């Protein structure tokens, strides 16, 4: 099993900046990619930026160029760096983790961290 | 992970959970029936290629009956759609590339069809609309059948995501032009998935028959009916015997090469090792362990080791 | 042999609550709709609600914003949540369902259960 | 293509073709697991008729358990039920008849249920109303049940029709009477589906486990000390540790006969190989081929030639 | 009959006999292809234990993967739950105790399911409601999940309302506790199923391999061929024969031991049988005979006559 | 298969005694356990008491003090021992056989023998 | 796969003659039995004739003691000869192939071809 945790949330100015923490633990060797959603108010999840355990990283058309995701492999810890954040950016975000045991693919979460952008 | 065997209950609504789960607990069921007989139930039927566009960087599967580790069997002369073409454009660089046929993997927490959202990581099932034929009667109906989202990706490439299986290599020729490697095996559920094998081990059989022939008609005639053996013959009948015991084993698993290679290396490694009493030039660990991955590193030194044996076997 | 079951009705009083439970029996449901009929001692059957296909369900003018049809897979029932009841709804109240069996399909009803407030 | 693997959906139709395709499944897979280990996982498992009622030309199928090379298991003990009598009124003027289990095809196409109206093919289904017991409780319901339509054929007959495995030969005595031929072999899935081939398989155990106890009583009385000097002890050793070898892996296949052929026959060859060292009046190919479809031309040659190889010393 | 393969139609109400039958007959399928390459498909896969309440006579399994003669796989670790508890109150008086996974008989005229009503018979299947997630899509929906009661018995009691399989033998200390014996071997399925089999397994592919390479370094031979061979030659690559094409062979099944021990007993008595030629205190009679139900009488007897006939 | 012949039934006043008899045949080696079940007027079938090949009883917690089963081995015969009986025990009684064959089990039934509480 | 096409429909009266033709072409060496079909105006399809690849005949009883099947093996066409003609032989006539591969049946179709039986 995979447990997350998430820390960095919080409030902010438009235009500001905000940096997501996620601490991996149990058994990481399995980690196939880590990804950050999000859940606005009232609308449905969406993900956010996504990394391999290689290191190849993919963003959502809406926060392409504004965020930044990377990983700490010597600290199992995944980073979601935003920059130039709109109010449309206010949601809770979560940590997730698809995972791989003999064969099978397993989908692991955060609590999730509330990040608030206001206008 | 879990499987969760459906009851059938008589008021109960019908739901798709009580069809995947049974569906998922007959492929497991299946399974361990194979893993009774075999310690690798998985790998190539048929891993059949157009090589018409490889001048164009371009690959094209024809035929693939791959079963996965997992103990999904994949065909697309059956039940699923052939993997969309595979552009080497990236590879332009490299003298030798690696085929493997991906399947994603079973996401255990959902998501498996491949709907056009978007998502961090492949999904394993595609959904195509099918006029399917019903059976008892003559009437046919639209279905949602389910088409394994297939790809050929190259094994250098980042792959943890899906269930891989060699299928081919792709080497330059001397004018740079993309061809099928010969020399390529991949893991084996048939011996016939592999021709260039099946060439190797025809050409095997024919050098053991001609061998013990030579050797059968070396023996002294004890009477007319009985063949003479002393202490001088302990090469030539220890020899004689292991060709003998062999030959029509090796026979049979050749005339029908359907079956799963395992049976196969037994047998070869057998005679192998019974070769091996008479050479002073090899360790006994000069018969190469069986592993399933990689058949290359299993067969190919085998079949060589078993042709320098039969040829210095005389003494 | 197809039946619908009708369940948890009776004797209620005004600006109360009753759950109308509809099940079937003698077959496994694949693809259905189910529908609530009301017949009251004078007027005739009138469709109380019925569950839309791929969409929200269609209640009467009389009981729209009073009743929530509602379908349990868990318990393989569909429910009639009937609030705010008044002496006008007091009706015989039937379980309609629309059953597929492959291309073909059934219109069942169930014997009906007596409703009082 | 063959399959359509179906798709689960929630507020999806149920049709009977997704059912149909999951089955049909199902058997390949199983059928896929079966060619893993086995060349040719078809054949007879058991074959029995009545033998009473065969002076009037009828011959009656008892039991029937045969697996067809489309991967259809058919099985009368437990889902199936028996063919109709095979009238053999029209093989009069014969001395001998080859008796087919036949399933007829089935058409991708479908048609497959024999529902009375006129076809130009034999349908592979029949359908059999049966009040059958639902398992959580008590109820019973009747439910349309799967009846392959089955028929005793002739091989002289025009089959392509039909899936086909031979199941009997029919023989006439020396009254002139139809009876089963005791030298019949089907194609085997089980070697006890051949009550003949099990008694000459349990003779040449026998007779291998006879030559064995012979040879060890020469090692003795040319007396051994531990310490083997003659050049006759020589070959007798060797053709021993042959006899030695092959004798408890043979034992175990017999115990329990109900394992496919090509076990047996891999075993039987490499015994039969390992015996040709020591004699000169066969070929270097006496070891006949593996041919599934006619046991009759691989076990009796083999036994011959083993019975044969054993009498030598 | 006991099967009835289902034919689905076009104008049919979906009834649960369909698919109880469609299920019965994909497991006697799959039944009848293990059946062609081996004559006892049935067995354990694993049988695992916690030992901790032992000294307070209970005994619990972790994992049970076993497979009933009937041709129902159970597996604790994907499709079944553990069984209850086994209390050992009722063998205070016993120094042994042979503990049984005990599945019931499938009843063909119904009732097999355990609903809590009065019967006098144990009921094979048991409804737990479990949701369950849906594969293609996010949601997840409860349905009732089929647990088979399994109970944890002793060979002693009466079990014919049962299909039963060994998977521990309770043996006692020196103090007089209650310990897991072993030398118990189960009905194998995987030889990785018993790890003190495993254990000697290893042991005799290593002996082997010591007594061949000692062997083979005892080959004469002249410049780089071998020496005109004496009348010690004959018993000595006689003996290399057996050795050497046994040994790939059995190194083999040994590295990936999860394959039918019918695979392994076979090459291990060809291996005794091809060993016993030179033996004068052993007769060919020796090679122990296959027993499915009792592996104790067939492999440990095989591995000391091996291992005996390797020294001498 | 297996036959059951119930007999022993009849009229008895309340606090009164009757034995049930239910003779056995056909392939009694494959019985696994007996039972008596009663079905009373306008009242779902009870299983009123068992008992195994080997022996072993069971009771309905109604019955349970009240009534005996027993098993004579030696002439295939069921027994049923009421006492104090009560009004509430009049029902039909019935015998039965649950009997296994290759793996699988089965019902046999008696045709059920009538049982009066009166004054 | 195997192709069909038919021939020789039209217009006669009661108790006239007709000849179908229907020429088969592709993988006729998969053949197991050709038919000929008919479907009636408001009418569920019906089988009128069949001959087996190595020729044995079989007509339905409503057409029995009246037509005839036969196959030219040299030619690869299938002739249906209808005598006797009743207005209830009214109807679309349709070829058809029932061919064989790898343990699996398949039906292949014409087009059709009208017949109309006019009467009094």
């Amino acid at each position: 099993q995979v447990q997350l945790v998430e820390s960095g949330g919080g409030l902010v100015q438009a235009g500001g900046t905000l940096k997501l923490s996620c601490a991996a633990s149990g058994s990481i060797s399995g980690i196939v990619v880590m990804a950050w959603y999000r859940q606005a108010p009232g609308k449905q999840r969406e993900l956010v930026a996504s990394i391999t355990s290689g290191g190849t990283t993919n963003y959502a058309d809406s926060v392409k160029g504004r965020f930044t995701i990377s990983k700490d492999n010597a600290e199992n810890t995944l980073y979601l760096r935003m920059n130039s954040l709109k109010p449309e950016d206010t949601a809770v975000y979560y940590c997730k983790a698809f995972f791989r045991r003999d064969y099978v693919g397993y989908d692991y979460w955060g609590q999730g961290t509330q990040v608030t952008v206001s206008s | 992970m879990k499987i969760y065997r459906p009851l059938w209950e008589d008021g109960a609504f019908l739901m798709p959970q009580q069809f995947q789960q049974q569906a998922a607990w007959d492929v497991h069921l299946a399974d361990s029936v194979a893993r009774m007989g075999l310690a690798h139930p998985w790998g190539v039927v048929a891993a059949e290629f157009d090589d018409s566009l490889l001048p164009l960087s371009r690959l094209n599967a024809t035929r693939l009956i791959v079963r996965f580790p997992d103990g999904t069997l994949i065909d697309t002369e059956r039940a699923d759609n052939l993997p969309p073409v595979c552009d080497l454009s990236t590879v332009s660089d490299r003298s030798l590339v690696d085929i493997v046929l991906a399947l994603p993997l079973l996401n255990a927490n959902g998501g498996n069809l491949d709907n056009g959202s978007e998502s961090e990581r492949p999904r394993r099932w595609k959904s195509e609309r099918v006029n399917v034929q019903e059976l008892a009667g003559h009437e046919q109906s639209e279905v949602a059948v389910l088409r394994h989202n297939l790809t050929l990706r190259m094994a250098h490439q980042e792959n943890a995501a899906w269930l891989t299986c060699p299928v081919t290599r792709l080497v330059r020729d001397a004018q740079g032009q993309w061809c099928r490697d010969p020399r390529f095996i991949p893991p084996l559920l048939t011996l016939s998935a592999s021709p260039s094998l099946m060439t190797e081990l025809l050409e095997l059989l024919h050098h053991l028959q001609a061998r013990r022939q030579r050797l059968m008609s070396m023996r002294r005639e004890n009477n007319a009916r009985l063949a003479d053996f002393a202490v001088a013959d302990v090469s030539l009948f220890w020899l004689l015997n292991a060709l003998n015991s062999a030959e029509p084993v090796l026979k049979e698993l050749l005339d029908m090469p359907y079956r799963h290679p395992e049976l196969l290396y037994r047998e070869l490694a057998r005679l192998a090792g019974s070769l091996l009493t008479f050479s002073l030039e090899h360790n006994v660990d000069a018969v190469p362990a069986y592993h399933h991955e990689t058949p290359e590193n299993v067969f190919p030194p085998l079949l060589s080791l078993l042709n320098r044996l039969l040829e210095a076997s005389l003494p | 042999q197809v039946q619908l079951v009708e369940s948890g009705g009776g004797l209620v009083q005004p600006g109360g609550s009753l759950r109308l439970s509809c099940a079937a029996s003698g077959i496994m449901l694949g693809y259905f709709t189910m529908a609530w009929y009301r017949q009251a001692p004078g007027k005739q059957r009138e469709l109380v609600a019925t569950e839309i296909s791929g969409g929200s369900a269609n209640y009467a003018d009389a009981v729209k914003g009073r009743f929530t049809i509602s379908r349990d897979n868990a318990r393989s029932t569909v429910y009639l949540q009937m609030n705010s009841l008044k002496p006008e709804d007091t009706a015989v109240y039937y379980c309609d369902a629309r059953i597929w069996r492959g291309t073909v399909y059934d219109n069942i009803s169930g014997p009906g259960t007596q409703v009082t407030v």
